[PDB]
Formats: structure tokens, C-alpha cells, sequence
């Protein structure tokens, strides 16, 4: 079956919100970590 | 085995740096059809093809997310 | 209340009117078991 | 142990009475030929 | 009370024993199942052995309930 | 139909009512065994996807408990 | 009226060639595919899809049913297949089997 | 590995064959032959005979009584008194045989003759049931 | 905690258990042609395998109730087999609803039973070639044993369900918790796993049969 | 409290009874394998008598879950 | 009293040994089923062994019981 | 607490019968093995009763289970 | 006391055992039986084994009877 | 603690049930040995049905076991 | 002391287990009365077989009493 | 200590699990002796069964025993 080009927009679109999303979850992994051991310690 | 690498080398691929105007101009016709109002002629069928590739962005903004965090299920913390 | 009747009441009478008499009496017993187990609850 | 042993008979007795039971339930194309070849001349003396 | 209490153990316990009679029945209407198969022809008298077979299985496996009611009731 | 039309007017033009819904059902079950089941040298998808679509719709109601056995915290 | 001689090309027994050839003309042959790992990647990344025992018990059950299609597949069908033709068979050997009859007549 | 030999007094129906399962109706008990069975040696009631060949054909006949045989080295002699292959008999005639005998048994009452008559009930009704 | 998977199902405040309990029909189609697809060929079939199977050995009073008999033994398996579909709610396994197949239709053979043939069905209770001494007591226990099978039956088919269902779902969890330690270990487990949803697909189709045949072994007595 | 304690013991115990019912239908359908491989015309009627087997088998498990339940629930 | 109470379970515990001579029973009558529709001109001689074979079988169940009251009344 | 204890207590009391079950499949799969062998003609048939046979026996198997779970949990 | 508590429920425990020597003479006893039945003219010689059978079923539940007595009195 | 202890005697209790698996592996084998000594042609098919008669007599057993370390880990 | 109560009453629970080699030299003299009836030409064989089947059943009961002797004294 | 003392009890328990494999060697070498009666021709094959069966048998004995120990040392 003959591929098909993707229109640019859509590819643009892909690959932005990957890296978008890259940043987003390293970001909240880093944002979250602090909370989320600070929390393990005052449950005891 | 292979034949995905060569389906990928036309439709999985980091966009050229020649092609961002033609982005630009499909983005300027889709905010001008909202500024307009235009979006009423189209048909259904159309909107929801339209709809769900914009689902398929949205899924890439969320694998992305998830491969930023070095977690697949959830936040590891 | 048309092909309600038509296709539903139609076959089904001489089952429900000779064949499974019995039948809707172990109904009642059963429904009076029942009750009887919801009401002591 | 059979009933019929019981009341004193003989496999013998028994074969011939269910030989005779399966010639008799036999049809009347093959019943006459099939008695023939089964049929008792001897006599005792 | 634990009397009360030790009375509904013992009643169990000796309700357990009613498993030996489940057992016999099962052996016996198999064993008849197979004498009849083999030699049809004593239906009527077999059966009659069986019923015997079964009326002393139950009598043991009464006495288990026995116990029981004599100790839930009684005692 | 819908995939045809772009109005909101033919919302109101259905027949929202218990015949209605009733005879929508009624085509729509037609529709998928006239195109799925009911043709000979069939297949079985035409009831694997029923099966498919009976496990999505039980695993909803069951997330309801199932939420509650989740791994992480956020 | 007669029967449509195929169904409706579903593929993987999920997914029918209407959604595939729908997708085809904006993202071609593998959006599909992306479209597909991308939500499964959501519903058990945000938590939509808990992973628990009924997980396991679903991946036996989904093992066991496409062995026993990929297995017991064709002789079902064909199974099925010749007692239709038996019974076509049947009948036909009954029209002019009354016409011999009546032709002695 | 099974040597057969099915005979009648006056038919050899088989000879030295190789077949695979033989079911016979013993007096004590149907029971079937294949290849290797153990030895032994018993008499037959009216009753069915399914011999199966090796390709997997199977030939029903009816004997009324006889005796096989299955010896040490898998070599099986069934012989029958009356061998008859199923086609010949019919229903009809071996229920009204059946009704005869069980009206002369509820008429009878001698030990010896009414053995004899449930003998001949119960070859007519292995008949009837045999046939269909 | 661990009965999820029996509590009633409800979405959006609704009872979702109707729609459960009314779809396996749905799984039937039926039609008025002579040559038909693939699917209502081979059901046909099996319907006709089962109800030759099931009535054969009933008289003239008693193949009236074929139509019922027949529906059931296809009902309860396609309800069981309907269960072995993951996160899904299997209305067998509820105690209620094999109560209400249980009772009607036992109750309704019993009192058939006991209208006509009156004479004999109070002897049923008493075996043939009894002798005198054991009487009365042969009649007690005949007496418990037929005022409670529907209790049996209802139960049989209901924990049985139950108890497939659950310890499918315990190996589940067994699995998961093997996850994270020895993969061999792990695959042992998930094989245990598959022969025991093979099992359990037996089991269903096992317990249908069984239920519909005690039933009608029920009715022949009683007929 | 030691009542509910020992009920729920003398229920477990009480239970116990009912592995004689399933060694018994066992037996039963067992025997009935063979006999009907032995005399395979006679299988309806051999049926029969398995059921009843059966029937008693059953019969003498439940005295079991009587005594189970009528401590669990009726004491 | 702990001691009653012992004596409660320590009865229904040798109660539950007479499961053995129900078995044991059901064994010896199902076999005289069987061996009576193989020889039965030997019925008259058969039967008396059965009642032997019982009257060891009950002999063992017996002394299950006789700890049984041995425990419950003598101490 | 005592309660709790004399549930685990009952709960493995009622476990105990399911050895019933047990010696049960195991007596109806002998029996099949061994009427299979006698007339192999038959084995789809035979093997029909075997199921039900098993059927049954698990049956009262549950049952015990039944308790188990009906005082681990619902008690 | 504790200790004689604890006797009697040992005592009882280890009165249990006795069911295997039930079962025991009543399969040896309906073996005895077929065996007769099958070729009765060795019926003295198959006594003579029937009886050891006996006495080494019989064997074994002594030793439960022993621990028992030997825990009633001797302990 | 009380609950620890309940949990180890329930784990013993509920192994206990593994008796039945082993009668039963026993009894299938043993009918196995016997079929095959009757009608040594069929051996392989034979074979077959023992492991599946083995592959239930396990099953039930493997229920004990679950209840086992299901109370001895899981709860 | 509850250590020497619950010495006895493990030393009576694994008693228990030798009623599974009562039942098992029961089934063997069972076995070997059958066989010798059928061939008695192959006594002196038989017997042989007989006496090793004895000599593992009792085997496994041995193991329990250990147990019970290694729990009532060694421990 | 309870702890100790549950575990001496709960050991005993598992114990008992050996009855299962007493009775299953036991049927298994009765089965052995009848069919070598009955075929002495397949003896070596039939033995090599034998063999095999019993390896089964103590097999579920085995686990008992672990328990068993794996509670009295392990734990």
C-alpha cells in the first residue's frame, strides 16, 4: 500500500507537543518529588 | 519486521525546517474558518476526522508526557 | 398494545395457560418465600 | 449362573432356542433357505 | 456459658459422623448398580439385599445424630 | 443522516420518544447483523467486537471499584 | 432475498477496514496504529486503565479464546459450510424427485 | 497384530483378517477386542457383532450365540451358530415374536418351560433392540 | 475488598444488572429462511444436539415442557460463559437469581407430581421390596431430601461460580505479586492460570448441562 | 464472646461430615461406569438406581449442613 | 466447667470414628450384591459371611462409642 | 479476639471436607479408566456420565468451601 | 485442669484413627466375599488370609486405641 | 498473638484436605494399572484419560493448599 | 503448662494419620484374597507383592507415629 | 510459649496429611497385585506403573511433611 504523506501541520503539531510533553513530565516528577518524600516521612 | 521503519521514514518523521510555513498557513485557515464561523459547513464526518487526529496530537503530548517522567504508569513518586 | 400482543401474547398461550400452571404457582410460593426472608431483615 | 441353568437346561438348549429365534425373526426372503440349512434329521435310538 | 458453648462442639463433632453413612449408601446402591447390570434377571431379590444394605448404613450414621440431639437437648 | 449533516435543528428533528428509540435500536441492531453476521462465508469478528464492546462496557461500572487499587498517588 | 456473500473486513477481530480506510487519507497507513498505542499509553499511564489481577486473568482468557479461534477456526466453518450444502443438497435432490413421480403418472 | 476368524457352521465370514476392535455381546457382558487383549474365552447372547477394519469401516452383524476366543498370540476365533448380517431381519415380526413369548410366560408356569420362554423373550428382545 | 466482582452492579446510580441479565438472547438470532449464515447454522444445530440429548427419554407429558427446558440449559451457559469475560458481572453467581430458577420450576414438578398420580407419588417415598421393621424413617429422610433439592441445585450452580470466579481472580492477584520476583516463577503461575481458565470454561458449560439435567430428571420422576 | 467461638468450631466440624457425601457419589458414579460398560443395554434403568444412590448419598452431607446452619444461625 | 467441656469434645471426637464402620458396612454389602448376582446358588452360605463381615465392621465402631460413654458418664 | 479465632478454627474445620471431593473424582476417573478398557465402543458415552459423575462430586466438595467462605467472610 | 483437659481431647484425637481399621476389615471382609463367591472351592484357604488381613487391619487400630489409653492413664 | 495462632492451626486444618488428592491420584493410577493389564492395545489413549483424571484429583487438593497460604500470607 | 498440652495434642493430631495405612493394608490383603482367587497357581508370587505392598503402607503410618513420639518425647 | 505451642499443634495437623498417601500406596499395590492375577505376561510393564504411581502418591505425602517441618524449623 502506497504511504501517504502527512500533512506538515500534523507532523509539526506531533513532534511539538512530544517535546512539550517531555518538558511537562520532568517538570512534575521534579515539582512532585520534594511533596511526595515529605509526605512518606510525616505518614510515620 | 522492517517495512515499519519504511512507513516511518515518510510518516514517522521529525518535520523538515522547510515545511513550517505550510503548518502556518493551514493554522492561519483553520483560525480564520473560527474567526468566521466557517466551521458550520462542514459536514460531521469531516469534524470528527479532524477531531480525533486532533486526539492524535493530544496522545503524542501525553507519551511525551510520560516519557519526560521516565514512568509509564503514573508518577514513580 | 398492538404486536405486543400480536407477537408476544400470541404464541405463547398454551404455555402460559396450561403448560406452566404449576409453574406460576411455584412462582407465588417462591415470591411468598421471598418476602417472607426480606421482611425478617 | 444363569437362570435358566437353575431350572436345569443346557447351553446347547439355549443356542438352539435363540438360532430358532433369529431364523424365525428372519425374512421370508432368506427364512425358508436359512431353516433348511439348520434343520434336524437325526432321531434317537 | 461454656457449658452451652462445649455442647454445640460436641454437637458438630458427633454430627461429623454422619459422613460414614453418606459413604455407605454411596457403596451400596453402586454395588447394586453393578449386580444388576451383571445379572438382571435377580432385579426384585437384589434390590431387597440393597434396602437391608442401606437400613443398617443409616442405622449407624443415626446414632451420630443420636449423640447430637441427646447432648443438644437432653444434655 | 449524521455523517451528512451539520445542522443542529435535525437534534430536535429526531423522534426523541419511546417508539422512537425503540425503532433506532431496532435499525441500528439490523444494520450491524445485516453487515456482520448475516452474510454466509462469514467470520467471527462479527461477535468478537460484541464481546469487545461488552467488556468495555462491564470494566466501566467495575471502575468504580477498581479505582481504588490504583498503583501510584499523584 | 438472498445473502451478501462477505462481511464487513473487520481486522484483528476488533477493528473493521471502515475506520482504517477512514483514517487513511490525512495520516495514512500507521495512524491508526498511533492512534491506538497512543490511548492504550494514556488509560494505563493516568491511571484509566488500573492494572490489578483482572488484568491477568484478562490477558489468559484473550490467550486462550485466540488460541482456540486460530485453532478450531476452519473446521467450524467449513463444519458449518457442509451442512448447508447438505441441506441444499437434500432439497434438491427432492425438486425432481416428485417430478419423476408425477411424470409416471 | 489381531488374527481374526469370524465363522458360522456354514459361512466364513473372516479368515486370518487384520482387524483393529472387535465388540462381541458375551453372556457375561458386552465387551470389545482389540489387538494384545488378554486371553480369554467366553460364550455369546443375541447381540450385535461390530467388527472394525483398519481403515475404520465397521460391519455390524448379529449372532445368536457361539463362542470367542482370544488366545496368547492375539488370535481371536468367534464362532456363531447363526450369523445373520442385520439387513435380514425385520421389526415387525420380532415384536410379535416378543408379544407371543411374554403372553406364553405370564400364561405359563413350569420352571423349565417358562426358562425356555424367557430365553426366547430375551433373544426377541435383543433382537428388537439390536435391529433399531 | 475481594467480592467486587459479585457486589450488583450499578453506573451512574443505575441498576446495570437488568441489562446484564438481558443480554445473552441477544446472542441468538433466529430466522424465518431455509438456508442461513454460518452463526444460526451451527446454534440450530446445537439446539437441536441439545434438546435430542435432554428429551429424548421423556414421555408424551413430558416433552410439552421441552420448550422450557431446552431455553434454560441455553440461558445458564451463555450466562457462565458470558462470566468468564473480564471485569464482568456473572448474575449466576448471585444466590437469588438460581433461587428463582430453582424453586418455580422444581416446586411447579412437584405439585404436577402431587395433583395427578397422587397415589403413587406419596409412594415414591417408600423404595419397592422395603421389609416392615425400617418403615418409617425411610420415609423421613425421602421426605428432607425432596422438600430441599432445589436448595441443592440453587447452590450447586451458585458457589460453584463463585468459587471459579474468585480463585481465578486469586492466581490473578498471585501473579501480580509475582511480577516484581522470579520471572519462571512468574510464568509458572500464569500457565497454572490458563489451564485453570480452560477449567472454568468447562466448568460453565459443565454446570449448565447439570442443572438443566437434574431438573429434568426432576420432571420425569414426577411425570 | 467464647459461644460465638465455639459455634463457629462445632460449624467447621459439623462440616466435616461431608467429605463421606463426596466419597459416596464417587463410589456411586463410579459403579455406574462399570456397569454400564459391562452391560451397556440396561443404562437407562442403571441410571435410575444412581440417581437414587445419589439421592441418599446427598441425603446424610445435608444432615451435616443441617447441624451446620442450625448452629450457626438457629443457635 | 473445663473439664465437661473437654468431655463434650473428647465425645464428639470418638463419635466421629464410626464413619469407618459406615463404610465399612456399606463395603460389605454392596460385595455380597455383587457376589450374590454372580453365584447365586451360593446365596444361603454368601449371606453368612456378610453378617460376619458386619459383625466385625460395628465391632470396631463399637468400641468409638464405648470411649464415647466411657468418657461421658464413667468419667 | 476469640471470635476471629474460632473462625480461622471452623473455617479449616469445614476446609477438611473437601477430602470427600477428592477421593470422589478419584474413584469416577478409576471407574472411567477401567470401563473404558472393558468396551472402548463407548467411550464418548461413558465419558458423558464420568462428567456428571465428577459434577456431582465436586458438588458436595462446594459445599464445605460454601461454610468456609460463609464464616471467613459473611461471619 | 489444663493438662487433663487436654488429655481427654488427645484422647479423643487419637480415638479417630479407628475408622481406618473399620474400613479395613470391611473391605477385607467384602473382598472375602466376591472371592467365595468366585471359586468357593478354595473357600478354607481364603479364610485363613481373610483372618490375617483381619488381624493386621485390627493391628493398626490398636495403636490408636494404645496412644489413647496410653495417654489417659499412662499420661 | 491469638490471631498468628489461629492462622498456623487454620493452615494445618486446611492442609489436612491434601488426603483426599493423594486417595485419589492413588485410585486413578491404580484403575490405570489395572485397564492397561486388561487391554494393553489401547495403552496411550489409556494414559490420557489418568492424566486428566490425575490433572482434577490435583485440583481439589490445590484448593486446600490456596485456603492455606491464603490465610497464612494473605491474611 | 501449655507447652505439654499442646505436646498432646499434636502428639493425638498426627496420631491421626495412621488410619491412612489401616485402610491401605486393608485394601492390599483385600487385593490379594481377589487375585488369589482368580490365579491361585501364582500364590507364593502374589503373596510376595503382597507383603511389599504391607511393608510400605506401613511405611507411611510409621511416619506419623514418629512424629507423635518426636513431639511427645524429643520435643 | 503460644507461639511454640501453635506451632507444635499445627504440625501435628499437617501430619495428618499423611493418611492420604497411606491409603493411596495401599491402593495402588492392591491394584498391582490384581492385575498381575489377572495378565503375569505385561508383570514388568505393569510394575514400572506401579512404580510411578506410587512416586505420585507420596509425591502429595511429600507436601504435608514440608509443611509440616518448613512450620516446625523454618518457622
Amino acid at each position: 500500500v502506497p504511504p501517504v504523506q502527512v500533512s506538515p501541520l500534523i507532523k509539526l503539531g506531533r513532534y511539538s507537543a512530544l517535546f512539550l510533553g517531555v518538558a511537562y513530565g520532568a517538570t512534575r516528577y521534579n515539582y512532585l518529588k520534594p511533596r511526595a518524600e515529605e509526605e512518606r516521612r510525616i505518614a510515620a | 519486521l522492517a517495512t515499519f521503519w519504511y512507513y516511518a521514514k515518510v510518516e514517522l518523521v521529525p518535520p523538515t525546517p522547510a515545511e513550517i510555513p505550510r503548518a502556518i498557513q493551514s493554522l492561519k485557515k483553520i483560525v480564520n474558518s473560527a474567526q468566521t464561523g466557517s466551521f458550520k459547513q462542514l459536514t460531521v464526518k469531516e469534524a470528527v476526522l479532524n477531531g480525533l487526529v486532533a486526539t492524535e496530537v493530544l496522545m503524542w503530548f501525553y507519551v511525551g508526557e510520560i516519557i519526560g517522567k521516565r514512568g509509564i504508569i503514573g508518577y514513580d513518586v | 398494545l398492538q404486536s405486543i400482543i400480536k407477537n408476544i401474547w400470541i404464541p405463547m398461550k398454551p404455555y402460559y395457560t396450561k403448560v406452566y400452571q404449576e409453574i406460576w404457582i411455584g412462582m407465588g410460593l417462591m415470591g411468598f418465600i421471598v418476602y417472607k426472608i426480606r421482611a425478617a431483615d | 449362573v444363569a437362570y435358566w441353568r437353575q431350572a436345569g437346561l443346557s447351553y446347547i438348549r439355549y443356542s438352539q432356542i435363540c438360532a430358532k429365534a433369529v431364523r424365525d425373526a428372519l425374512k421370508t426372503e432368506f427364512k425358508a433357505n436359512a431353516e433348511k440349512t439348520s434343520g434336524s434329521n437325526v432321531k434317537i435310538v | 456459658d461454656i457449658d452451652t458453648a462445649a455442647k454445640f462442639i460436641g454437637a458438630g463433632a458427633a454430627t461429623v459422623g454422619v459422613a460414614g453413612s453418606g459413604a455407605g449408601i454411596g457403596t451400596v446402591f453402586g454395588s447394586l448398580i453393578i449386580g444388576y447390570a451383571r445379572n438382571p434377571s435377580l432385579k426384585q431379590q437384589l434390590f431387597s439385599y440393597a434396602i437391608l444394605g442401606f437400613a443398617l448404613s443409616e442405622a449407624m450414621g443415626l446414632f451420630c445424630l443420636m449423640v447430637a440431639f441427646l447432648i443438644l437437648f437432653a444434655m | 443522516e449524521v455523517k451528512l449533516g451539520e445542522l443542529p435543528s435535525w437534534i430536535l428533528m429526531r423522534d426523541f420518544s419511546p417508539s422512537g428509540i425503540f425503532g433506532a435500536f431496532q435499525r441500528g441492531y439490523y444494520r450491524y447483523y445485516n453487515k456482520y453476521i448475516n452474510v454466509k462465508k462469514g467470520s467471527i469478528s462479527g461477535i468478537t467486537m460484541v464481546l469487545a464492546c461488552y467488556v468495555l462496557f462491564s470494566y466501566s461500572f467495575s471502575y468504580k471499584h477498581l479505582k481504588h487499587e490504583r498503583l501510584r498517588k499523584y | 432475498p438472498p445473502l451478501p456473500e462477505y462481511g464487513g473486513k473487520v481486522r484483528y477481530g476488533l477493528i473493521p477496514e471502515e475506520f482504517f480506510q477512514f483514517l487513511y487519507p490525512k495520516t495514512g497507513v500507521t495512524g491508526p496504529y498511533v492512534l491506538g498505542t497512543g490511548l492504550i499509553l494514556y488509560a494505563l499511564s493516568k491511571e484509566i486503565y488500573v492494572i490489578s489481577a483482572e488484568t491477568f486473568t484478562a490477558l489468559s482468557v484473550l490467550g486462550v479464546m485466540v488460541y482456540g479461534i486460530k485453532k478450531y477456526g476452519p473446521f467450524v466453518a467449513d463444519f458449518a459450510d457442509k451442512l448447508n450444502e447438505q441441506k441444499l443438497a437434500q432439497l434438491e435432490e427432492a425438486k425432481q424427485a416428485s417430478i419423476q413421480h408425477i411424470q409416471n403418472a | 497384530q489381531m488374527s481374526f476368524t469370524f465363522a458360522s457352521p456354514t459361512q466364513v465370514f473372516f479368515n486370518g483378517a487384520n482387524v483393529r476392535q472387535v465388540d462381541v455381546p458375551t453372556l457375561t457382558g458386552a465387551f470389545g477386542i482389540l489387538a494384545a487383549h488378554v486371553p480369554t474365552l467366553q460364550v455369546l447372547r443375541p447381540g450385535l457383532v461390530v467388527v472394525h477394519a483398519e481403515d475404520g469401516t465397521t460391519s455390524k452383524y448379529f449372532v445368536s450365540s457361539g463362542s470367542i476366543a482370544v488366545n496368547a498370540d492375539s488370535s481371536v476365533q468367534l464362532l456363531a451358530e447363526e450369523a445373520v448380517t442385520l439387513d435380514m431381519l425385520d421389526l415387525g415380526a420380532a415384536k410379535a415374536n416378543l408379544e407371543k413369548a411374554q403372553a406364553e410366560l405370564v400364561g405359563t408356569a413350569d420352571e423349565a418351560t417358562r426358562a425356555e420362554i424367557q430365553i426366547r423373550i430375551e433373544a426377541n428382545e435383543a433382537l428388537v433392540k439390536a435391529l433399531e | 475488598n475481594l467480592f467486587a466482582s459479585f457486589i450488583a452492579p450499578t453506573i451512574l446510580g443505575l441498576p446495570a444488572a437488568v441489562l446484564i441479565i438481558l443480554f445473552p438472547p441477544l446472542l441468538i438470532p433466529t430466522s424465518k429462511y431455509l438456508i442461513n449464515n454460518r452463526l444460526i447454522t451451527t446454534q440450530q444445530w446445537l439446539i437441536k444436539l441439545t434438546s435430542k440429548q435432554m428429551m429424548t427419554m421423556h414421555n408424551t407429558k413430558g416433552r410439552t415442557w421441552s420448550l422450557m427446558l431446552v431455553s434454560l440449559i441455553i440461558f445458564i451457559a451463555t450466562t457462565n460463559l458470558l462470566g468468564l469475560l473480564p471485569h464482568s458481572f456473572t448474575p449466576t453467581t448471585q444466590l437469588s437469581m438460581n433461587l428463582a430458577m430453582a424453586i418455580p420450576l422444581w416446586a411447579g414438578t412437584v405439585i404436577m407430581g402431587f395433583r395427578s398420580k397422587i397415589k403413587n407419588a406419596l409412594a415414591h417415598f417408600l423404595p419397592q421390596g422395603t421389609p416392615t421393621p425400617l418403615i418409617p424413617m425411610l420415609v423421613i429422610i425421602e421426605t428432607i431430601s425432596l422438600l430441599i433439592q432445589p436448595m441443592a441445585l440453587a447452590v450447586r450452580l451458585t458457589a460453584n461460580i463463585t468459587a471459579g470466579h474468585l480463585l481465578m481472580h486469586l492466581i490473578g492477584s498471585a501473579t501480580l505479586a509475582m511480577s516484581t520476583i522470579n520471572l519462571p516463577s512468574t510464568l509458572i503461575i500464569f500457565t497454572i492460570l490458563i489451564l485453570l481458565t480452560i477449567l472454568e470454561i468447562a466448568v460453565a458449560l459443565i454446570q449448565a448441562y447439570v442443572f438443566t439435567l437434574l431438573v429434568s430428571l426432576y420432571l420425569h420422576d414426577n411425570t
